[PDB]
């Protein structure tokens, strides 16, 4: 019924959905470790 | 569904860095270092009494 088909070319990829939050800083208040946690989640977007 | 969280109230103390020159014992030494000791055979120390 048909001779020439349409076929995908690009393989799919992945999106990282959740990973463990492990940081540290060498001592700047104590709260800035938390603001470093948001630095790494922004890099994952 | 496995949720990963992190506290904001409590932080760990992983390392306890102990330096030998922080101790009181470091009087009884004379801590002089070589950067070459493994190259050395019998070294000697002199005393004149």
């Amino acid at each position: 019924e048909d001779t020439e088909a349409d076929v995908p070319v690009t393989y799919g990829e992945m999106v990282l959905n959740g990973a463990n939050l492990v940081t540290a800083l060498v001592m700047r208040s104590l709260d800035d470790v938390g603001r470093h946690l948001l630095e790494m989640q922004e890099e994952q977007l | 569904d496995v949720e990963f969280d992190a506290l904001l109230g409590s932080y760990c103390n992983t390392l306890s860095l102990v330096r030998f020159l922080e101790l009181g014992l470091s009087v009884a030494c004379v801590c002089t270092k070589f950067p070459e000791l493994a190259y050395m055979n019998e070294g000697r120390v002199q005393f004149e009494v």
